[PDB]
């Protein structure tokens, strides 16, 4: 029990689905029933490659074999579907958490707060923080950069400011991700006053390692091939806390880098993040269908993303090129198709490959383009400002 | 009763498996509902008029029939 | 408050048997321009048990022995009858219906048999649909010469029976019985159409017999029955019994099955009658495009072993395409989507071209049966007969239609 | 449905099937993952190619799996693919998986009874015939008729191994049902008791 729950949790961590689902097959081979925590390891590992559909099966195994789901399998499902926007079945979690007893501790009000987000419900975030306060609790240093980044995402820069600068009232020093939004809400608004300000503060950095090669290498000042090695060795100490940490780097970094112009830096930002296993779902490339899977991304990231998809795209057929923006309940109804995301999609495609990228009638949160209209297809300029 | 209890014997090859049948069922009912049987209602008495409900006719259960004429608690009908 | 808020059979249809000890349960008799039926009169609710709906006792039936020798239960004939030679010289296998046609007209000549007064609900000549009585016209209508071929043996061999055996020279008991042919050939046609084979016992004889059975030959064919029947042999009653926990409606048709497993060709030669949804009809495929059969049970929830399909648009016809369709099996290797589109499109060919062997169409037979004024019942039989083979090979078009489509 | 949906199942239904037919149940799953990412709901017909796939290559535990991938999506198994289940169970002697999916095609509505019959037929194969007299008793004493063939098998194979507790219980059902003993079965039954020593 102690072996098996040890790999299992290293599996979770890291986001090893595939030797996750070995150990269970061997301790089921050896009539070996496995502990509610092993499971809720397994399905840890699940929510880290975005399949939603396997860590359900483990969640319902668990009580078909009577280890019940504790405490932390409730948090292993919300954060999972925290990072895909599913705030359809995140408050399925939270109208079982309150039947089963459990009170909301503050790590259940940061998924909600972070699926909301991702889910492009902005207004139902700020709810969340807002009825946080009334119930006490005490709000942690990923809440602030929880919802720093709803101010983030819906262009707030007056309330980006307030909510940046009384993280470093308390002098807590906020991590490289709270940095990479305040470049965000500043390039959004082309206020590039403030986005100089900042990143003169993250080029001293005495005190952090990370903010000086961060700041540094989105300047531009470490694009050389021997100055390219101290910014992979950022990533590969950052590639130590497992898939669940680097998702929210990447995401803020490569919003960043979009918003400044260095839509080139991105793309190379982004493939180091494919090759270290961040975002496993991003691409499939079969005889059947080609995909891009941009429901855990940020609005950067998914530009980038699609960029480097539809230039591909161009260098070579299947029988689909599709854009999954909607990966959830939601797909089955209209409120996806008027999800931000798959609005973004659909307008970025609109204007770099004229209409060739239509809906579904049968997903609302899908954008295809059919093998005959793939025939009548760089597309997208990438470059650094 | 009598009639019914020959109008089943006509459908049966041999009465001693009628009756060890009729017992089995009573049997059943008894374990079923213990204390609903042994005055008024008789479990072997309601399987005989069960098989006749069950050919599509109709009788009342068990037999059981009371005198609407006793006047009151505490008389009994004398013979 | 209660203030403020088919033709029925001949009432001494039943009253002659009535005061024979022939009860109905539940149950009336209808009349109609199509011949008699058996309906609840109310509303059978369902029992642990089948119920009793009608009780015929022995002596109001004609019965002969299947086997030789040929005895006569009850036994009418009387020793030395002339009417036993001609019986006694039957073909033991093949004019079972021959004795029985002697029987039923000796029955009529006798003044105290029941079928003396029973054999006036009989149906005539003109209104039995037996193929029989059916004229070279009425089986030009049938488009099957197997079928046309049968018929036409067995109404020789009828003729020839009678043309031997009720010559000058025979007396005159036996002369009255069959005073002309067709006299003769109707007693055949009312024995085969309305003949119950059951085996039986009567005191300690246990055998098999041909039985007119009053009252129950007014039972219609059904392959889905919602009655059948079983003798009672300790009082020598039949027993029509419907099926148990089976709720029958007021009004609803009560049906036996006159021959299990038996196609349409085989109850036209019998009974003068076909069913479009019979469950063993069968169509010559060449068996070169074949469907799953696994997959094509599944779609239309058709459970069962093979030589006891049922359902859980699917009727007796769907059942008869899974027997007689062209299938493959291979335990549980799933079927190829585009391969079995192929199959049924082929399938579906074939089915066309069957029905294109036909000068008319399905429904061209259904609006010609309604023009009718003055035809004989074999001809409707005949047209029936054609009609319901068409409405056969368009359900298994559609059939094959619904099942390439919910492969998917 | 439109035409394009239809046009597109058509295509990721042969490719599913023609892995399920190749015993390849890792590709099954592959072309799964591309109908959720073309946003087509896989239905009843496409976790049957995934179990199938499992169950071809003696696999229990994936086939088990792929069941509850099936009912985790909110889809009905089919009818076949519950026997392809309940057939790989008897293959390797699990007689317990057997009568559970058993039970699960009754809770379904499904008619158990030619499935019942496929399981004990596949224990007495696969030298089980222990679990298989279990299986068949549990099913002729709760009402289920089965066929002369097997019948016909459970007796003989019964008095070839000593077990005449198990062939008689078994006729008994059989003439219960309302199948008639014959000479053949009676001397299954005498092959065994004339070795007891009381004649
Ligand atoms: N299901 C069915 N469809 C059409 N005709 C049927 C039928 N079942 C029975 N018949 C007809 O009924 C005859 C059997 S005797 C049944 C009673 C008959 N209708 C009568 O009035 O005397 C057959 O000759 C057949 O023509």
């Amino acid at each position: 029990m102690e072996t098996y729950e040890g790999i299992i949790f290293a599996c979770g961590k890291g986001g090893l689905h595939e030797d996750a689902r070995k150990i269970l097959q061997y301790m089921t081979a050896k009539d070996v029933v496995p502990s509610s925590k092993a499971y809720t390891g397994v399905i840890e590992a699940f929510g880290q490659a975005a399949l939603y559909e396997e860590a359900l099966v483990a969640f319902n195994t668990m009580h078909e074999v009577g280890s019940n789901p504790s405490i932390e399998t409730f948090h292993s499902l919300l954060y999972s579907f925290a990072r895909g926007g599913l705030f359809k079945e995140s408050e399925v979690i939270l109208s079982r958490l309150v039947n089963s007893g459990i009170p909301r501790n503050r790590d259940t009000f940061n998924a909600t707060i972070e699926a909301y987000k991702q889910g492009g419900k902005f207004e139902e975030a700020v709810k969340t923080y807002v009825d946080m306060e009334k119930s006490r609790c005490d709000p942690d240093e990923r809440t602030l950069e929880a919802v720093l980044s709803v101010y983030s995402c819906a262009r707030l820069v007056d309330e980006c400011r307030e909510q940046f600068e009384e993280m470093k009232a308390s002098d807590i020093l906020p991590s490289i991700m709270c940095y990479c939004m305040m470049l965000s809400v500043y390039g959004k608004t082309e206020s590039w006053d403030d986005v100089n300000e900042l990143l003169e503060e993250m080029l001293s950095n005495r005190v952090s390692n990370i903010h000086q090669v961060i700041g540094q290498m989105i300047k531009g000042n470490y694009d050389d091939d021997s100055n390219w090695q101290i910014v992979e060795y950022v990533l590969d100490k950052l590639n130590s806390e497992g898939c669940g940490l680097g998702i929210r780097f990447y995401n803020a970094l490569l919003d960043a880098l979009w918003w400044l112009g260095q839509k080139e830096r991105a793309a190379r930002v982004l493939n180091e993040a494919t090759k270290r296993g961040i975002f496993p779902e991003l691409f499939r490339k079969n005889k059947l269908v080609w995909s891009v899977d941009v429901h855990r991304m940020s609005e950067g990231g998914m530009y980038t993303a699609l960029s480097v998809w539809l230039n591909d795209l161009s260098d070579i057929l299947p029988q689909l090129a599709v854009v999954v923006s909607v990966r959830g309940q939601l797909e089955k109804s209209s409120a996806a198709r008027e999800s931000p995301i798959t609005r973004a999609a659909f307008s970025f495609l609109q204007d770099h490959v004229s209409s060739s990228f239509s809906f579904t009638g049968w997903n609302g949160g899908r954008i295809m383009c059919q093998r005959s209209q793939l025939k009548q297809l760089n597309i997208v300029a990438l470059t650094n400002s | 009763m009598t009639m019914d209890i020959e109008r089943l014997l006509l459908s049966e090859d041999n009465r001693f498996e009628f009756v060890n049948s009729v017992a089995a069922e009573a049997t059943e009912y008894v374990e079923k509902n213990r204390d609903e049987y042994g005055g008024t209602k008789k479990a072997i008495f309601h399987v005989l008029s069960n098989r006749v409900n069950d050919l599509g006719f109709d009788r009342p259960e068990a037999y059981a029939e009371s005198d609407p004429y006793k006047p009151g608690p505490g008389y009994l009908k004398e013979y | 408050f209660p203030l403020f808020q088919l033709e029925s059979a001949d009432p001494d249809f039943y009253k002659i048997g009535y005061v024979r000890r022939v009860r109905a349960y539940g149950v009336e008799f209808k009349e109609g321009p199509d011949g008699f039926g058996i309906y609840a009169s109310k509303d059978i609710e369902p029992r642990r048990r089948a119920r009793v709906i009608m009780e015929i006792p022995h002596e109001l039936m004609i019965t002969i022995r299947q086997k030789h020798p040929w005895m006569f239960f009850p036994d009418i004939v009387p020793i030395g009858h002339p009417i036993f030679d001609i019986i006694n010289s039957t073909d033991p296998e093949r004019d079972w219906d021959l004795r029985l046609a002697c029987l039923l007209l000796f029955s009529f000549d006798r003044e105290d048999h029941f079928w003396r007064l029973y054999g006036d609900f009989l149906p005539a000549a003109d209104e039995c649909s037996s193929l029989l009585l059916a004229t070279e016209e009425d089986l030009a209508e049938l488009q099957d010469p197997q079928l046309v071929s049968t018929i036409r043996q067995q109404q020789k061999r009828v003729l020839e029976f009678w043309e031997k055996n009720w010559h000058s020279g025979v007396p005159l008991k036996i002369k009255r019985l069959a005073e002309d042919a067709e006299r003769f050939i109707w007693a055949v046609s009312i024995a085969q159409t309305r003949c119950i084979s059951m085996k039986t016992r009567i005191g300690a004889l246990v055998q098999d017999l041909n039985m007119m059975i009053p009252y129950a030959d007014m039972l219609n064919h059904s392959f889905e029955p919602n009655c059948f029947l079983h003798w009672r042999p300790k009082d020598r009653i039949l027993e029509v019994m419907s099926n148990a926990g089976q709720a029958i409606k007021k009004g609803e048709e009560m049906t036996i099955n006159y021959m299990p497993g038996q196609k349409n060709n085989m109850l036209m030669e019998r009974y003068g009658f076909s069913t479009p949804v019979n469950p063993w009809d069968a169509i010559p495929f060449s068996g070169d495009s074949r469907i799953h059969l696994n997959s094509f049970l599944s779609v239309f929830n058709i459970f069962g072993l093979p030589e006891e399909y049922y359902h859980d648009f699917v009727d007796g016809a769907v059942i008869a395409a899974a027997r007689t369709l062209p299938t493959w099996s291979d335990i549980d290797l799933p079927p190829i989507p585009s391969a079995e589109r192929k199959a049924v499109k082929e399938l579906q060919d074939e089915c066309r071209k069957m029905l294109a062997e036909y000068p008319t169409t399905s429904e061209q037979d259904q609006k010609l049966l309604d023009s009718l004024s003055e035809a004989r019942t074999t001809f409707a039989t005949a047209v029936k007969y054609r009609m319901h083979r068409k409405m056969f090979i368009g359900k298994i078009i559609k059939a094959l239609d619904i099942y390439q489509e919910r492969l998917l | 449905v439109s035409a394009l949906e239809r046009s597109l199942r058509l295509t990721f239904m042969d490719e599913l099937m023609e892995r399920a037919r190749n015993r390849d149940p890792s590709g099954v799953s592959e072309v799964i993952y591309d109908m959720i990412a073309a946003g087509l709901s896989p239905g009843p017909r496409s976790f049957h190619g995934l179990v199938v796939a499992h169950a071809l290559n003696g696999d229990e535990q994936g086939a088990m799996h792929s069941l509850r991938k099936e009912l985790g999506a909110g889809q009905r198994p089919l009818p076949e693919t519950m026997i392809a289940l309940v057939r790989l169970s008897g293959s390797k002697g699990n007689a317990q998986r057997g009568l559970e999916l058993l039970a699960a095609m009754e809770k379904l509505n499904y008619d158990i009874r030619q499935a019942w019959l496929i399981l004990v037929e596949e224990l007495v194969r696969t030298n089980h015939l222990e679990e298989a007299n279990k299986v068949f008793l549990k099913g002729a004493r709760g009402g289920m008729r089965a066929t002369d063939q097997l019948y016909d098998l459970m007796i003989e194979e019964d008095c070839k191994a000593g077990d005449h507790s198990n062939a008689l219980d078994i006729s008994y059902e059989m003439e219960a049902a309302g199948r008639f003993a014959t000479t053949f079965h009676f001397n299954c039954l005498l092959s065994v008791q004339a070795t007891c020593g009381i004649p």
